């Protein structure tokens, strides 16, 4: 995306154009969250 | 508006700073053959603040408007005026037949066609040195030697697809601390806690 | 993407168009790497 | 290097394909005086590839050279040899 | 199969024909007829 701040993407782009950048950020951050949760589950099994 | 803008190989450049920009005035112009803003919505242009704006004016061909875009191909795009791949700004193109066309032929506008290598983005080449083809040295007009600058030869009798097009690129750097050009939005009082 | 070779994408399309194909390749290969590492972590838990 | 050239109204048309086009010989030609290319870089011909190439050869007057160009007007352009507005190719002319 | 078909008919200048599109800008689009960001349908323009 053009910027890592959702406010900066929304303040400078119309809705239809901002959808793409907001979606790039959504996909990236969802991937990072999923990676975090999977690693946490594996570590939780080890600690258990 | 002005009266005359330089050729593409020597595109006119000016800086806008330390002022409030009211982009609504742009709507005053009627034709607007092309109005394409990359990296910013035009309607939002009045709400942001830009560090320093750069206005580049020149006259492009009828069908060469599409070459004014990042990563474009063609002689004009990578020989006379190259836009960066990460360009963030607006491009305006409108017809100029009634002002930039001569019945006998308007040869005052020139574009470069021969050069050793493509230009870097936002690079201007004003030299008129002859071009050498191969390894034979060139000392004037003749074989393997040609003048890089070619006249447009604008004529009002030409079709719309070949008419001259006044093209201006407004390139601005986004918020990187020292913002000077700001929109017409009025400020308010400050409240803490 | 158009091809699985970075140079093949490089010498077939302009930079702005080749960005999408190169990003598709990057996302696919990153998904492959993440899958491999996660499977390795699970198998390492079992071996531990 | 043809000894005889066809007339402008009966311009000789030839098709060239399935071979490698060497433009070094064309560059080395001395008496060339009018070399104009539209739509493609003349120096990039040796690298760019196409499907087929058409060569149209004829003889005209010196002042009629400018008439052979896309979007042009004139007796030769209108009634002898007309080029498309979206022409993407080259025109070469030399004294005879 | 379409739930309900709407036909918005008007006459405009030819140079503004491309102005009738979602997310477009122009006097005709801004002050006369604007389409939503998620418009579905067709646009037919012919000389009269
Ligand atoms: C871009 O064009 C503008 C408008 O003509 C130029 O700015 C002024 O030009 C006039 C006319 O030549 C001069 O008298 C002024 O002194 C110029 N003002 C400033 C502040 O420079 C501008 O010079 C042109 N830019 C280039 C690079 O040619
Ligand atoms: C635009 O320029 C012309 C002269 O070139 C002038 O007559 C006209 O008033 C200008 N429009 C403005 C300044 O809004
Ligand atoms: C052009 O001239 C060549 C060489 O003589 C000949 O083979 C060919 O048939 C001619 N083409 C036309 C269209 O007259």
């Amino acid at each position: 995306a053009i910027s890592s701040v959702l406010n900066d993407i929304l303040s400078r782009l119309d809705p239809p154009e901002a959808e793409v950048q907001i979606d790039r950020l959504i996909t990236g951050r969802l991937q990072s969250l999923q990676t975090y949760v999977t690693q946490q589950l594996i570590r939780a099994a080890e600690i258990r | 508006n002005a009266t005359t803008f330089a050729s593409v190989y020597a595109w006119n450049r000016t800086r806008i700073s330390n002022c409030v920009a009211d982009y609504s005035v742009l709507y005053n112009f009627a034709p607007f053959f092309a109005f394409k803003c990359y990296g910013v919505s035009p309607t939002k242009l009045n709400d942001l603040c830009f560090t320093n704006v750069y206005a580049d004016s020149f006259v492009i061909k009828g069908n060469e408007v599409s070459q004014i875009a990042p990563g474009q191909t063609g002689n004009i795009a990578d020989y006379n005026y190259k836009l960066p791949d990460d360009f963030t700004g607006c491009v305006i193109a409108w017809n100029s037949n009634k002002l930039d066309s001569k019945h006998s032929g308007n040869y005052d506008y020139w574009y470069r066609s021969l050069r050793k290598s493509k230009l870097k983005p936002f690079e201007r080449d004003i030299s008129t040195e002859i071009y050498q083809a191969g390894n034979k040295p060139c000392k004037g007009k003749g074989p393997n030697c040609y003048f890089p600058l070619q006249s447009y030869g604008f004529r009002p009798t030409y079709g719309v697809g070949h008419q001259p097009y006044r093209v201006v690129v407004l390139s601005f750097e986004l918020l990187h601390a020292p913002a000077t050009v700001c929109g017409p939005k009025k400020s308010t009082n400050l409240v803490k806690n």
